[PDB]
């Protein structure tokens, strides 16, 4: 029942140091020196950083250190790198022989260079068109910060439906990716002279166009 | 040294999620906790329970103790999990993880070795294999495969049977209001190699037991 409370999000700049707290109870963090910390990147297994409050496994740099005071534990990360953007979870054994993970803290590393999106737009394949469908695919890559707005146009005019866009997700190079799909019929696709994918990122827009002819 | 989760990636509401954790390079019967932990956006990391290798002692997350079973098969070095009466709230990537420890009543335990995790989607909707379409491709060329309207996740996409890994980028799937997913994988290649190199996306949707190797043509 009782959670280990972490701030959901925390921000600190490159090179700086950050401290992430984890507030537990007298029955876990207060009862044992059994606090551990885990790094979790997108599409990766959670990674043990700290165990028994302040011990590091081999292969975890000394930039990570842990401490506890009363019922609160803390993870400090010094020399913040882009690579450090991830979710960080504390966790502790709990009297009664259960184990509880904190809610996790998403770390954003500030001071990083803006990366404008690479936008690739595909028209429907001829195979899909033979199936009387036309899906336009807008692929958006290598952007940071990971916030975009995707809009579509037909004959230079705003498309109001048929759009489904993904949430930005982290790439292994720490930048973000996203994608957007305009789902039409073949007849609809042929009904306009052109279609556009417009990706807005940090106030600026990259637009790609395809034409049925 | 290694943990490998397996089990049905799609489970219907009210049915039982069952997973197995194949452990390699260490006996399940040794002095370790073997743990099930799940991960979802909505619930972060959640410890589900653990079984202690040396005597079989189990301990469970009190929030779902009422419907969790954990056992081990010393014979084939497997640890298993059953979670029943499952709902969409149990959709998650499920991990097997080893709990190492010193003196537990002083230092608890912690998870040093994890499996890869297995996605389990709890849904009443039917499995659907994807339709795969070429995305035909100026100094560099983007070509790809649209993997359209499948359910559930995941889909894996390699290129040329894995011999092509450089410049490969497989995008997270979109989830449409139809309840169906679409994803795209594209490989960015030198345009000079479009004449010399065949490009095949290898699409694997294990949930529908479907593989598609799609040759990506340069169209006319």
């Amino acid at each position: 029942q009782s959670a280990l409370t972490q701030p959901p999000s925390v921000s600190k700049s490159l090179g700086q140091s950050v401290t992430i707290s984890c507030s537990g109870t007298t029955n876990d963090i207060g009862a044992y020196n059994g606090v551990s910390w885990y790094q979790h990147h997108s599409d990766t297994a959670p990674r043990l950083l700290i165990y028994e409050v302040n011990k590091r496994p081999s292969g975890v740099s000394d930039r990570f250190s842990g401490s506890k005071s009363g019922n609160t534990a803390s993870l400090t990360i010094s020399g913040l790198q882009a690579e450090d953007e991830a979710d960080y979870y504390c966790g502790s054994y709990r009297s009664g022989s259960t184990w509880v993970f904190g809610g996790g803290t998403r770390l954003t590393v500030l001071g990083q260079p803006k990366a404008s999106p690479t936008v690739t737009l595909f028209p429907p394949s001829s195979e899909e068109l033979q199936a009387n469908k036309a899906t336009l695919v807008c692929l958006i890559s290598d952007f940071y910060p990971g916030v975009v707005k995707v809009a579509w146009k037909a004959d230079g005019s705003a498309v109001n439906a048929g759009v489904e866009t993904t949430t930005p997700s982290k790439q292994s190079n720490n930048k973000y990716a996203a994608s957007s799909y305009l789902s039409l019929t073949s007849d609809q696709w042929k009904s306009h002279k052109s279609y556009s994918c417009q990706v807005t990122h940090e106030g600026s827009t990259v637009e790609k166009t395809v034409a049925p002819a | 040294v290694q943990l490998q989760e397996s089990g049905p990636g799609l489970v219907k509401p009210s049915e039982t999620l069952s997973l197995t954790c194949a452990v390699s390079g260490g006996s399940i019967g040794d002095d370790y906790y073997w743990n099930w932990i799940r991960q979802s956006p909505g619930k972060g990391l959640e410890w589900i329970g653990s079984i202690y290798g040396s005597f079989g002692g189990t301990n469970f997350n009190p929030s779902l103790k009422n419907r969790v079973t954990i056992s081990m098969d010393t014979s084939n070095n497997q640890v298993s999990l059953k979670l029943n009466s499952v709902t969409a709230a149990d959709t998650a990537v499920y991990y097997c993880a080893r709990g190492s420890h010193s003196i537990v009543v002083l230092f608890g335990y912690y998870f040093d070795y994890w499996g890869q995790g297995v996605l389990v989607t709890v849904s009443s909707a039917s499995t659907k294999g994807p339709s795969v379409f070429p995305l035909a491709p100026e100094s560099t060329a983007a070509l790809g495969c649209l993997v359209k309207d499948y359910f559930p996740e995941p889909v894996t996409v390699s290129w040329n049977s894995g011999s092509l890994t450089s410049g490969v980028h497989t995008f997270p799937a979109v989830l449409q209001s139809s309840g169906l997913y679409s994803l795209s994988s594209v490989v960015t290649v030198p345009s000079s190699s479009l004449g010399t190199q065949t490009y095949v996306c290898n699409v694997n949707h294990k949930p529908s037991n479907t593989k598609v190797d799609k040759r990506v043509e340069i169209k006319t």
